[PDB]
């Protein structure tokens, strides 16, 4: 999406190996403010906005 | 009402205890209060802070 109308997407009702993600040799950064990429395969929550 | 002396003396530790306990729940500019919150969701350099 364009910046000013940037897109939500809400995920809901699945197992996610953050993992993949945080190892994928695409990303510049990924940086976080409350939890650290190592340790979200240990957390469960009640829903998440891309 | 005769008895003040003796039940505030009670009163006076019991409500000491209670903030010691409720100072548990604040946060002093952390992520969470709760001790388990932090060690699960944050890795030791930046848990430790």
């Amino acid at each position: 999406a364009s910046v000013y109308a940037w897109n939500r997407k809400r995920i809901s009702n699945c197992v996610a190996d953050y993992s993949v993600l945080y190892n994928s040799a695409s990303f510049s950064t990924f940086k976080c403010y409350g939890v650290s990429p190592t340790k979200l395969n240990d957390l469960c929550f009640t829903n998440v906005y891309a | 009402s005769a008895l003040g002396k003796l039940q505030d003396v009670v009163n006076q530790n019991a409500q000491a205890l209670n903030t010691l306990v409720k100072q548990l729940s604040s946060n002093f500019g952390a992520i969470s209060s709760v001790l388990n919150d932090i060690l699960s969701r944050l890795d030791k350099v930046e848990a430790e802070v």
